Parts: structure tokens; C-alpha cells; sequence
């Protein structure tokens, strides 16, 4: 599973429909007590992202290249749970990323 | 390259099939599904996601009445926003197994993506993807 | 219309043998069609099995024939070439594609079993040239609805030869040994007899 | 998750005085499963001296903590056993390009 | 800053009893509630404080059933308390799972969770994550 | 005691109605106090929103004024402030004791313990008439009333036998009472006679 | 020095007891087991390995007739490969929580190994070996 | 737990009893990756051939049950039960010993 | 069968006293063979437990006597270690025999059928004479000889008709028994005469 990096100086990338509206999770004072936070119904927050400089196009052809090995990867492991692959790409990245 | 900077900076998106211009209609959808047994379901968790425009409730039925579908871990929850909710319905009377798809898309639901379809509750099509991007990157692109 | 239309077109006319078809340990069988609609059940004697055990009963009659002078009767012979047979299997040309004629991908079955059946309660004309109905065949149902029964009714119209006897003795030789085949068959699942 | 660092009179980086604790037990066939304590007996009781106001500042981390571990619990979607071990390994590596 | 061994850090549980924050018997159910719309969530810890005041609370609905979520067998009893509470209450109209309001965590057996498990003792306070290596670990440790 | 208090309300001057109501379909309800002790259960009639509409029904006796003559005509000036004998009149008849959740967060630390076992905020009667709190609850066992589950409602209405001007004021009173209870839409309590 | 390219490059493989000449024969190859309570069961995932020349199937019921084994979690499969698969039918009276070994080797299941043993499927006795192999070494050896 | 990196030469170097060894693994044909055209989960399993060509298997066999010294201690402290992969932990631990300063 | 097969017993050679022990609550044991077979069922009265206190009991029936005049009264003495039809004469009425667990950890390879019908390791009853497993076990179906529900315990006594030295304490043998066995407590075990 290739990952990019999108970031400024240039929009230029690392390692199709323009209408890109999603779902997020939201980032006085009280919020963070969960008797006082917003729900799961209500975390969800409204965007858009617009495809100013291929960002979206760039993005939705990246979608099938990680079909081919997120389902090998998911093939191999014996535990049915919620796999989380957050650590699994963070823990990659150092590995790579020390040459010489 | 080296831009990260801690954990969460990492985001992934299940951008579905709307995107190549792939059929979402009632009648097409359910081509590029079938059955396999002798495999093993996975889950994998992914952080927000793009809305779809039609999305899916389906609970296909064995001619005895069973929910072909798994029965969904506690985890596992309806899809957060869906312009169109299909409820298609129908049975399979030879099928077996696992519901699987053909063309390799995952199963999108709430903020944990899957390789099968559970009981009855509202998926989409679509393919999750791994990038890295800091708050000042995202803080203009999300809108 | 009950039997006014028994009395009327296949009356005394043809000498019939009428047998039912029970299946005891089939369970019960509902139907949803593809596109959101509404869960119509029907009975035990179909699903997706013994749907193939009655379309086995009839292939098995031709080819077995009474050691009768030296000439071979078959069920072609007796009947007025395609023949007259009333069942649910005629709805499918008593042919083994049609009763499997499944239309749709590898993920859900658009059009099974009700091509032929629920479509007019591909043509579901009968092979004998006449027309057919969803309530000749079907008994045990309740009020109006005629495909909400648990039971099969097969009838093979047989000509009476009352006016020829020559081809009398063949069309009443065969059956002698299929009512003593019908109390002998060899069924696991089907059970059929007399009324 | 702000974690400060003891070493060494001791040198932190980023009220009661008595701090009695509890904690996992730190023998020749004892690392057996069969020769083990038990879950009861495995807890070893002990003490830790306020010396250089080393307990003071160590409670009032307390709230500091549980404004951002809620964050952080609500987020993630598991309700098994969260082990932030690792997570505290990997950002420890990731910060560290800076100094 | 310094970091050898996964094993270095530790979740050490710091309790309320100790901040003179009143643990009394009247005093201690005001900083509770319950909220419909919450996902209950754990998370571990290595070693803890030992603990004043401990509760062994088994709140009921009218008709008996426990609001408190059903503990998993990874989560058993604090280990050592000096005075075990057995309060007992009802909610009359409270709904939803247990919560809490200073952000303070129901402690357990190595694992802290947000929320509160039936019928069994818990203490509460909050975690601290900190590092330590051997040489000074037993120079604090006793 | 027993038979002493009892002879002030059968005098021939007060022909006073009773009528006993019930919740069938409620579950068991329990009550536990604050610091620990016995978890003493209450009866099925005796839980949140049951005695609510009891205590709505109750207020609207006297609220809904039927159009006698030509003339408005009150209970209270031709009752003998009515005199309310129940479990009700414990809680003032009043929708804010009934529900008066003296307590904090979490658990409320006291509902019905300051008012309906307290005398086993003011618990005696406001309208200066003492009364004994095992005449309300019946059929319970043994002396224990506070294990119970059935209500009564006492009204005192005179017999004004003697005086025939105030006599039409409170015969034709109850009349539509007895009316009102076979026409009462209600799903969860029962009125009966007797 | 060690080299370490991708994540997966450690295998875990479970070296059994039957090729280090450690008596296999049913007689007094259940010896090395014991019963305790109070320790807790744990599980352990590895990736690939030898498989012995036998395994055992063994259902160890209390005189009542429970099994004094655990049940087995959904990860946990039939040990894919035996040479001989060894039935023992063993029964003790005087049982105490969960089995466990005395030598400390861990019970190897279908990819995942444990410190006890599970309900009345297929085993073997070994330990378990980390390693780091990249595709060019790994190749040459595996061949 | 200790681990030998298992490398080539730049023999067969090694770091930080019988010759026979029968494995079974897993494999590391266009439509493969989908799991409908897949192998399955009894069908992924390969035999394999190995050389003990400079005193290979002998140590492993050693080297294995010295691992349930630690292992085991490990197993103990932690609260999880299902499955507890150490797959990271050897990753992050072979970090934290090696960027030591 | 044993009315049959005692029945040329009933002569004057020997008078036995049967009891039968009988265990209520007991749940069903089953006894499976160390390599591999069929799951051989045993009677209610053959589980570790029970069958223990069997043996202390017949150690309580045995060291117990009741004292006569001034002579020495021992069962030694008396009986033809004495002549005892039972399943414990198998183990020699021994405690360590009962438990001798001929096995390792784990499962042991035979702890209790290793003395019952091993190699009929002592195989042999306790005096010497003949001795056959139906003949303790009441309740067998058929050619099992082992799959019955019940115990009897035989004590085969001299009848001392002719032995007026002996006569009085074959009378007082059973004086003690016959009210030991109602005062005895036991929640899990019955004893019947006959
Ligand atoms: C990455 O993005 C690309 C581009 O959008 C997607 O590429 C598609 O890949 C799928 C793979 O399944 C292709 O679909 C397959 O195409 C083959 C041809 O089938 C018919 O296709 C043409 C046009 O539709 C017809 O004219 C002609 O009759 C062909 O027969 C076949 O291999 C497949 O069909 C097989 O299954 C069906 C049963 O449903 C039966 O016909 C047979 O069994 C047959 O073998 C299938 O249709 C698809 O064409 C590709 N699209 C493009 C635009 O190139 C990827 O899917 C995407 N990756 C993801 C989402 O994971
Ligand atoms: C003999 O008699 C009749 C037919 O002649 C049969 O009765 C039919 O049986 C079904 C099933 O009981 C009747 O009920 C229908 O079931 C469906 C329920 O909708 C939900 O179904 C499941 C519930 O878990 C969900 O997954 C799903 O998403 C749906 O939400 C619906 O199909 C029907 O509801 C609609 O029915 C009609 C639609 O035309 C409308 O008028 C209704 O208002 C409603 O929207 C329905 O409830 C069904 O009605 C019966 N069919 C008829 C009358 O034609 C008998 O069972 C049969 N006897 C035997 C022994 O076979
Ligand atoms: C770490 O930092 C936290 C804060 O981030 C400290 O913990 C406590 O935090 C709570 C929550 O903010 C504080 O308690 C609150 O204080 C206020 C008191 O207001 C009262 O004012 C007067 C009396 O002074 C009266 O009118 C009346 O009593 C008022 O209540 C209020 O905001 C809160 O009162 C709550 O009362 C009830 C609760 O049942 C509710 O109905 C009310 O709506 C309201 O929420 C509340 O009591 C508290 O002050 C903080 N403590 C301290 C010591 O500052 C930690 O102490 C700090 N350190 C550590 C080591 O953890
Ligand atoms: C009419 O009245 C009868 C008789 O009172 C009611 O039946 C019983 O009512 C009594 C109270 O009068 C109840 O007895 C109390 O129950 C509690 C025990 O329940 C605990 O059980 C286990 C503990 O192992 C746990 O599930 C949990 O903790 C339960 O709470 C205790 O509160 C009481 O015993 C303890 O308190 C006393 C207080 O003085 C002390 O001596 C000790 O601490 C003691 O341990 C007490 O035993 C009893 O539960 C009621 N029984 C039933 C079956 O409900 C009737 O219910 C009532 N009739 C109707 C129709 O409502
Ligand atoms: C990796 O692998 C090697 C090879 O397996 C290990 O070496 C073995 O270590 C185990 C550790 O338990 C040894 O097992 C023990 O050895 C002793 C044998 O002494 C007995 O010698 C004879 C045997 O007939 C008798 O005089 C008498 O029984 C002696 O006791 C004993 O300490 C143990 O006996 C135990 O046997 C069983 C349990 O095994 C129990 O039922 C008994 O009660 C008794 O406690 C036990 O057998 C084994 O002998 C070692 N083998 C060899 C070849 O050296 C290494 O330890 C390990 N390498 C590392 C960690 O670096
Ligand atoms: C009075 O009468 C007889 C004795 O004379 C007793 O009958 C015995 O009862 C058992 C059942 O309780 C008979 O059946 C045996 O049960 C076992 C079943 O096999 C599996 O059982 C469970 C399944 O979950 C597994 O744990 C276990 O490992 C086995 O896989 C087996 O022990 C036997 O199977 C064998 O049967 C014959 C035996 O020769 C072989 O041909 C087979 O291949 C197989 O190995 C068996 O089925 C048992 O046979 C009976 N014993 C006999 C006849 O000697 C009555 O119960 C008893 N009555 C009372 C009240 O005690
Ligand atoms: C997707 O389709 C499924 C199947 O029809 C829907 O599930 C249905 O959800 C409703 C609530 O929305 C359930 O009703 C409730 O069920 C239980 C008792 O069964 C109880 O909580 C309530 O009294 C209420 O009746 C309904 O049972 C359930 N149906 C099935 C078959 O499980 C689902 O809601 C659909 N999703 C969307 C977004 O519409
Ligand atoms: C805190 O209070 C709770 C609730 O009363 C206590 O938990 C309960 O403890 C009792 C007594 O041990 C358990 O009863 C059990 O019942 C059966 C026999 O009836 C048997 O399993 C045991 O012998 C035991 O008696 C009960 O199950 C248990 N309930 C739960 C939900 O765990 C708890 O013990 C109290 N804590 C302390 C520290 O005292
Ligand atoms: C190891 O021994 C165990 C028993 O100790 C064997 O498990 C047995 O597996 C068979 C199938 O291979 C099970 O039969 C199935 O049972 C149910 C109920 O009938 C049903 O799913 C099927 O119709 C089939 O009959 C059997 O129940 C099961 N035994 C137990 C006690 O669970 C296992 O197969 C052995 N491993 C081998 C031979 O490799």
C-alpha cells in the first residue's frame, strides 16, 4: 500500500470528478469531558476538497493501487478484529526511511 | 518524504466508485459481487472518508431465510452520510460462504472499511488510501 | 371455478389418472424479487431441490416400457410427437433447462423460478398447444390466491379409444405396472399416491 | 499524552508526600507458568519518597493527561484494550528529529 | 529524553484520595453522571497507587438491571485497598452509561477505562505516563 | 389506634366515598437508601408516572367545573381546603413534592425516602388532620402497609340531610363523579367501587 | 549489526521437540504437562515453521466429563501438516484450572501458539525462534 | 525475546539436533490478490527444502527454547489474552537499540 | 443374580450380613483408557469421593468394638485382614492403595481400574479366598459384571452356635451396628439392611 505526501513547497505530491465532499472528525472549553463532548452522531463535520492542482484525481487512481496489497496483507494475519495500520505505516516510514 | 511529524498525521479515505464513473444503479451494482467459502474475513480502520452518492442495505436471504451476510462486530456501524439509501432485497440459492467482491473495491462502513458485507445495515463501494499531511496542509484543503 | 372448468374441457372426454405429490420434511419456501418488493411464500413441495426431483419422474416413463408383444409403448404413443401433460412442469416444457433457466450475475438470481410461473399466473406456454392456468395445477390454497398452496397435481390425459380398440390394450398395459410402481418407487424425499 | 523523563537530586524534562504504591513483581524455575506466583501474589507493595519534589509534580500531570486521552479515546473505534505503549515508542522516535 | 527498552515506561495511576479531594461517602457520587450517545473505552496501565478510599457501587435501575457496563474477564478488581465502600443507589431517570465530570478515570486492574463496571472496586484517578529506567527505578522504588 | 380514629368518619353526617385504584400492568419496583441497608421493594402502583397521573387526574376534579343552574358552585364551599385522605395528600397534591429529587448527580440520593417512609420537607398532612398511613395501603401482609399495592382515595362529603339548601350542591356532586370514572380514558389505572 | 528492510522480513518460526530427540513416544511424552490456577492464558502469533513428526489429539475430560481445556478462539486452527497424528485419550481426577508445561514449550497451533492448551484438536510441543531474513536470503535457503 | 539477524555473508554470517527440516509456509498469477480467485485458508501452505550447510539448525533448536525463558515473563504482565503480536515490538525495539546516540 | 448363586450358601456353613450402600446425589462417572477406547460407565457409587468414606467407614465399623465383663474384645479374633467381600478388600481396605495414582502429571495412566480388573499392581483379595467383581456389584446388566448402582458389603461371621466363648460377642457384634447406622451423618450416602 504506496502512501503520498501532500504538502506545500509548490503543491507538489511525493511518496475523476472535481466534487469531493466528505466526512471528518471535528478538531467553550468543556469539550473534552466526554459527558460534555459532541456524540458520534454529531462529530462528523461537513467539507470539501477541491481539485485545485490534481489532488483528487491523483487520489482516486491511488484507490485501487492499494487493493492489490492491503488484501494479501489482511490474508496473512490470523486476528479478525479491528486491524489498525496506523502504527503499521509509522512504524514502516522509520524503517525506510534510514539509508546507508 | 520525511514529513511526518506524529501519529495521526496519517489519514486515510475510502474514495468510492463513483469517481471512475462506475454504475450505481440497482441493477448493476450487484455484478461485480459474488460468494466464495473456505476464506477469512478482515476489517481494517480507516479515519474520515468521502460521502456517497447512493449507498446500499442489503440483507440477502438463503431460500431458508438466513442472513448470508456476517453478523457485524460491535465496531461496526451504519455509513455516516448517503444522498441515496437502496434497499435492494433478494436471495441466492446456490451461493455459499462469504459475500466477496470481484473487482477488489472494500466494503466501506463507519470508520472501519471491510473484505465482506454484514447484516443489513447500510455500506458503499470504494478503496482506502494512506497519505501524510500536517494541520496547515490540511486546514486549506479541507475547505 | 372449482370444477366448472374440469367439467367443461376435460371432462369425459380423456380417461386421466390424477396422483398428488406430497413432501413431508421439505420446509417452507418464501420468495423476494430482486427489486425491493414483497416476501411471498410458498409452499413445501418447491425450493431449489425437489424442483429437480419431479422433473426426474416424467424422463423415467418413456424409457422403461411393459414387455407388451414385440413392440415398444411409450407415453408418446398413447397420447392424442409433443403430448398433453398438465402439471407445473409443462409451465417449463417438462425440459430440464427451463426449470434451471436462471437469469442474473454471480450475486443475486433476478429471475429463477418465476420466469415461467409468476410471470404469468421466455413464454410459459404449455407444450401441447393449449393454454395453461396457475389453478388447474395448484391445490391446498386459500382464498384468491392461487400460488400460496402445498400441494402438486400431475394428470396425463390419456385418449379413451373408445371408438378403437386397437390402441385401447396400449394405453391400458402401460399404467398397470406404474400403479404398482407408484406404491414401489424409490423416494427419499418425494411421496406421492392416490388423491 | 505528555510524558516527562526521571533521570538521575533528580533531573525531570518533559500535594501529598507519601506515595505508596503497588507494583509487578521485578529465581531458577519461577519464570515457569507452573512455577509462577499467581495473579495475587505477583503485586509487590513499596514506597516512593517525595526527594526532590518528584511526587508534587507528578499529580498535577494528572489533569493534564485526561484532557487529551479522552480526545484520543473517542476517536479510535476499538472498545478492547487500548495499549498506548507503542504509540508512546513511535512518537517518541517521530519528535525526536528535532533534537 | 532518554529511551532503551519498550518495557522503560510506565502508567502509573495517581488517585484523588491523596489531592485532599473528598472521597467521603456523601461526597463522591456528585461527580458522576450518565449521557446517552458515548462509546464505552479502555486503556491499560502498568502500576498504580494504592488507593484510601475504594467503592464497590452497584447502581440499579428501578426495575434492577445495572446501568454499569458489563465488565470484559481482562478487567478484575484494584488489587489493594485500605477501606472498601459498598454504596448503593438508584437512578430514577438517568439513562444511557456512567460517566464522569473532572475527566478522572475508574481505575482497575492495569486497565483504566472511562466508563464504570458493574458490581466490583474501582478507585478513581487519572494516568501518567512517564519513563523510567532500572538504575532509577530502584533508587525510587522503596 | 385501630378503631379510635375511625369513628369521627362514619358518623351519619358524612356519607364519604371510597373507590380503590390499581396498575396491573406495572413491573415490580425496588428502593435501596443512600448509605446501605435492605433493598425494600415497593408496589407495582408506587414507581414514576403512575402516581403522576393520579395526582393529574386528581387536580382536574376540581378544575373541570360542570354547569349547574345558573350559578358557578365550587367544592370547597360545600365541603367539610378540601380534606384529602390518601397517600396523594403526603405530597401536598402537588407536582413538584411528588417529584422533589432532592439529591445531586449519578444517584439521586432520595425520591420517596423523605416523604412516604419518612413518617414511618414536611411529611404530616398540611390541612391540620392527622391521619394513619396503613388506612391508604391495603392488602399487604402481616402490620408491614409499606409492602402494598393497592390506593385509596377518601373523599368527605356530607350528608346534608338536615339542610336541603346546601344539599343539591353535593347530591349531584358525586353524580357526576360515578359518570366521569365508567367514561374515564386512561391506560393504566383502574377505578373500582369497593 | 542486523539489517531490517520492511516490517515483515521477521519470521517466527516453531522449532518442535521431535527432531531434538526429546522422547515423543505416548508413554511418557505426557509428563512435560501439569495443571495450576491463578495463571492467566495467553496467546502468542507466529508466521511460519517446521511441523513435527507427530501431534497429538488429546481430550482431557474431569470425572464428570467436561473438558479441563479451553475453548478455542476463532484464530486458532488445526495444526496444518503431521506426519503422525497421535491420539491420546488421557483423564485425571484431580485437575486444577488450565493446563500448562513444564518445560516451558509452547503449545503450537495453526499460526498462532499458546502457553496452554485448547479443546480436543491438533498440537504440537516446540518453541518459538525470531529472526530477520530479507527476499534475496530468505530465497536462497527456502529455495 | 532475542533475535539473530539471519543474513547472507556481506557462508552464511549469523548475529546477535537433526539436519532435516520439513516446514510448511506461506507464500511470500494476475487475478491472485483477490480473494475470490485466491488459494483459500487450507491451500496457502507450501513445503520447503532446507540445507544445513553451516551449522544451521542445531543453534535455532537452541536458540528457541532459551526464547521461553523471556517469553513467557512477558506473556504474564500483559492483561490481553486473545492475541498479542510482537511483530512491532521486535520492529520498535530493533529502534530503540539501534539509534542510541 | 445372587439370590440363586447364594442360595446353597444359606446352609449351615457360614451366616453373612449384607448391607447396601447406596449414593443419592452423586453424579455419573465415566472411566476412559489411557491409550485409547470406549468410555466404560461406573455406578453412582464409584467417584474419587464417595467410596473414600466408604473406607473410613468400614475403618470406623472395624476399630470400634464394644466391650463385654472384663474380656478382651477384638474383631481379630473373631473373623475367619479378615474375611471382607467388597470392592475396598481389592486395595486391602489400605488408603494408600485406594489413591495409588500409577501415573505422572497431566492425566494420570490409571489410578483406580488398575486394581479392580487389571490382572485378576495386587489383583487379590485381602484373606486369600475366592472372590469374583459381581459379587459386589448389585445391579449389573448382565455380562458387564461392572455396570450396576449400587454397592454390597458382605461380612462373612462365624455362626459360634457351638462356641459359647465366642456367643456373646457374636450377639453384641452387631448391637453398636445396628444404631451406628442411623446417627451416623452422612448427606451423600444411604445405607440399607437387605
Ligand atoms: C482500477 O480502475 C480500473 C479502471 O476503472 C478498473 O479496471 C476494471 O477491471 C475490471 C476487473 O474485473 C474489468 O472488468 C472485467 O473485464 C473483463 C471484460 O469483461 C467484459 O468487458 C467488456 C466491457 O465491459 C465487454 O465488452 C466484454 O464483453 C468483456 O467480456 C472480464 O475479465 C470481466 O468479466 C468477467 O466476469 C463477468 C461476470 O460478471 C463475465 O463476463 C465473465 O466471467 C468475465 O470473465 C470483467 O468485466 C473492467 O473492465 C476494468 N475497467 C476498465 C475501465 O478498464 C479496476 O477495477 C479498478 N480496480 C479496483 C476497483 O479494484
Ligand atoms: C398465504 O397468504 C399470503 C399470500 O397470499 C402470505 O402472506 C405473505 O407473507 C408476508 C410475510 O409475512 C406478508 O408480510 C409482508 O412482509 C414484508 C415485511 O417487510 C419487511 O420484511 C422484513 C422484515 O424483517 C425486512 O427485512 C424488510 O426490509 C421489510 O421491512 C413486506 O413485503 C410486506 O409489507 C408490505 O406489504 C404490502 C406490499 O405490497 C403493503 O400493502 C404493506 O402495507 C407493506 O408495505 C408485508 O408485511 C405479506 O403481506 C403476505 N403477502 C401477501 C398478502 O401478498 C402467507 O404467508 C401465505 N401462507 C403461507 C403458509 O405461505
Ligand atoms: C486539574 O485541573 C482541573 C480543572 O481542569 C481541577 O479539577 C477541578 O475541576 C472542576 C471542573 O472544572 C472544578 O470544579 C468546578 O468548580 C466550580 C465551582 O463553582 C462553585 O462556586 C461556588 C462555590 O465556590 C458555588 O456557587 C457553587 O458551589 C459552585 O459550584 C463549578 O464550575 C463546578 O460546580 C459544579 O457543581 C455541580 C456539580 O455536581 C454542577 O451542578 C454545576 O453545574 C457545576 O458543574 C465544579 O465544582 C474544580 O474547581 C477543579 N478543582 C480545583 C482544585 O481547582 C484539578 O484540581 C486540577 N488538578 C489536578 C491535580 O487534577
Ligand atoms: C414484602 O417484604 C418481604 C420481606 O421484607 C420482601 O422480600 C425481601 O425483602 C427484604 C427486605 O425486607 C430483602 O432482604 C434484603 O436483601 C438484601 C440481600 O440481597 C442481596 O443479595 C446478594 C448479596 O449476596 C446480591 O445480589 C445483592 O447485594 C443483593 O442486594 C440485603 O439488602 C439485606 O441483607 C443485608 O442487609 C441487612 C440490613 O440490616 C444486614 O443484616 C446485612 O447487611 C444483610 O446482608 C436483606 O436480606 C429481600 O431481598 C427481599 N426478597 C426478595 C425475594 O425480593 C418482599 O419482596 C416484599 N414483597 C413484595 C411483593 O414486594
Ligand atoms: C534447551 O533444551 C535442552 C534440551 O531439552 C534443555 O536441557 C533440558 O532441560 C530440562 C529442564 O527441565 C531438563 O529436564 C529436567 O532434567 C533433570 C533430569 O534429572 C533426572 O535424571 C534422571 C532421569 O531419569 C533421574 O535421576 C531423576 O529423575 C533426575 O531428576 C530434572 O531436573 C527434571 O526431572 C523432572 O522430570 C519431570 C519433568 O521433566 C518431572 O515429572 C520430574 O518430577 C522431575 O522434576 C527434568 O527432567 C532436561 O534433562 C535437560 N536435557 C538435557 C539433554 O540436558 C536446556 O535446559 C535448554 N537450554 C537452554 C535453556 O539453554
Ligand atoms: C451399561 O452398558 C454399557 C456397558 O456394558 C454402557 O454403554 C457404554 O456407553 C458409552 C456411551 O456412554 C458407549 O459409547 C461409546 O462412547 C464414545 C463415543 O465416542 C466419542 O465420544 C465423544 C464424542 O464427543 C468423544 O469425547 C470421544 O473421544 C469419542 O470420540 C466412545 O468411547 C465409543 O466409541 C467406540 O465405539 C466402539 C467401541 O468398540 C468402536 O467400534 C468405535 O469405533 C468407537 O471407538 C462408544 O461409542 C460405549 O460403547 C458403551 N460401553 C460398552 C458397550 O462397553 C452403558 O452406558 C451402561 N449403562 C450405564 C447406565 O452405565
Ligand atoms: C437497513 O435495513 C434493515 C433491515 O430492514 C433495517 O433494520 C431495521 O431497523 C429498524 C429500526 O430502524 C428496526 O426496528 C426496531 O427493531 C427492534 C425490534 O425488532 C426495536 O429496537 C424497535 O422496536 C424497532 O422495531 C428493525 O427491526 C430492523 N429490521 C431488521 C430486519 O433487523 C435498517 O434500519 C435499515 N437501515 C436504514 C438506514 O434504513
Ligand atoms: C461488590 O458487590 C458485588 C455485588 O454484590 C459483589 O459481587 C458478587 O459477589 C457475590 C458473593 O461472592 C457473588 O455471588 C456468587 O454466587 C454464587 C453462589 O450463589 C457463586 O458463584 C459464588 O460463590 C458467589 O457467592 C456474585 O456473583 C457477585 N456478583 C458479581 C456481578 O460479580 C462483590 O463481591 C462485592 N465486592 C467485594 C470486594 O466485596
Ligand atoms: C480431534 O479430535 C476431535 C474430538 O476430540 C475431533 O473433533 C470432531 O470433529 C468432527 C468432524 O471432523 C465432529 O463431527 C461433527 O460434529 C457436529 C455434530 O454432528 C457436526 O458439525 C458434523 O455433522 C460432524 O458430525 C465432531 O463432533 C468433533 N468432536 C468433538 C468432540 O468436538 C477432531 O476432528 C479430531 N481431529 C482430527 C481427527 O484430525
Amino acid at each position: 500500500d504506496e502512501s503520498p505526501s501532500f504538502n506545500t513547497s509548490s503543491l507538489t505530491f511525493s511518496y475523476c470528478d472535481a466534487e469531493l465532499r466528505i466526512w471528518s472528525v471535528q478538531e467553550a472549553g468543556l469539550s473534552w469531558i466526554p459527558f460534555f463532548g459532541p456524540g458520534i452522531e454529531g462529530l462528523y463535520t461537513a467539507g470539501l476538497i477541491k481539485n485545485q492542482n490534481n489532488l483528487v484525481c491523483r487520489l482516486r487512481r491511488l484507490a485501487n493501487q492499494t487493493a492489490k496489497s492491503l488484501e494479501l496483507l489482511l490474508r496473512v494475519t490470523t486476528e479478525e478484529r479491528t486491524f489498525s495500520l496506523i502504527n503499521r505505516i509509522a512504524i514502516d516510514f522509520l524503517l525506510t526511511r534510514w539509508g546507508g | 518524504s520525511g514529513t511526518l511529524q506524529k501519529t495521526e498525521d496519517v489519514h486515510l479515505m475510502g474514495f468510492t466508485l463513483s469517481g471512475q464513473k462506475v454504475a450505481d444503479s440497482p441493477l448493476e451494482a450487484s455484478k461485480r459481487w459474488a460468494f466464495r467459502t473456505g476464506v477469512p474475513p478482515k476489517n481494517v480502520e480507516y479515519t474520515e472518508g468521502e460521502e456517497a452518492k447512493t449507498c446500499y442495505n442489503i440483507s440477502v436471504t438463503d431460500p431458508s431465510g438466513k442472513s448470508l451476510l456476517l453478523d457485524p462486530p460491535s465496531n461496526i456501524r451504519d455509513y455516516p452520510k448517503c444522498k441515496t439509501v437502496h434497499h435492494i432485497q433478494g436471495q441466492n440459492p446456490h451461493a455459499q460462504g462469504i459475500a466477496l467482491h470481484l473487482w477488489g473495491a472494500f466494503f466501506l462502513y463507519d470508520r472501519v472499511a471491510s473484505t465482506t458485507m454484514y447484516r443489513g445495515k447500510v455500506f458503499t463501494e470504494g478503496n482506502i488510501a494512506a497519505m501524510i499531511v500536517n494541520k496547515t496542509v490540511h486546514r486549506m484543503i479541507f475547505s | 371455478l372449482e370444477k366448472e372448468y374440469f367439467d367443461q374441457h376435460f371432462g369425459p372426454f380423456f380417461r386421466t389418472e390424477q396422483l398428488i405429490i406430497r413432501a413431508p420434511l421439505t420446509d417452507k419456501h418464501i420468495y423476494q424479487p430482486y427489486p425491493s418488493g414483497a416476501d411471498v411464500p410458498f409452499g413445501p413441495p418447491l425450493d431449489i431441490q425437489i424442483l429437480h426431483q419431479v422433473l426426474d419422474l416424467q424422463i423415467a416413463i418413456e424409457n422403461i416400457t411393459a414387455s407388451y408383444d414385440n413392440e415398444t409403448v411409450t407415453l408418446q404413443d398413447i397420447c392424442l410427437t409433443n403430448c398433453t401433460i398438465l402439471s407445473v412442469l409443462n409451465y417449463f416444457q417438462n425440459s430440464h433447462s427451463v426449470l434451471d433457466h436462471k437469469k442474473g450475475d454471480d450475486f443475486f438470481v433476478y429471475a429463477d423460478y418465476h420466469t415461467h410461473f409468476l410471470y404469468c399466473v421466455d413464454p410459459c406456454l404449455g407444450t401441447f398447444g393449449g393454454p395453461v392456468f396457475p389453478w388447474l395445477v395448484l391445490g391446498g390454497y386459500d382464498d384468491q390466491n392461487y400460488n400460496n398452496a402445498t400441494a402438486l397435481v400431475i394428470t396425463f390425459p390419456v385418449n379413451n379409444y373408445y371408438n378403437d380398440t386397437e390402441k385401447l390394450q396400449r394405453a391400458q398395459a402401460w399404467e398397470k405396472e406404474f400403479i404398482n410402481f407408484v406404491k414401489n418407487y424409490k423416494n427419499p424425499n418425494l411421496t406421492i399416491s392416490f388423491t
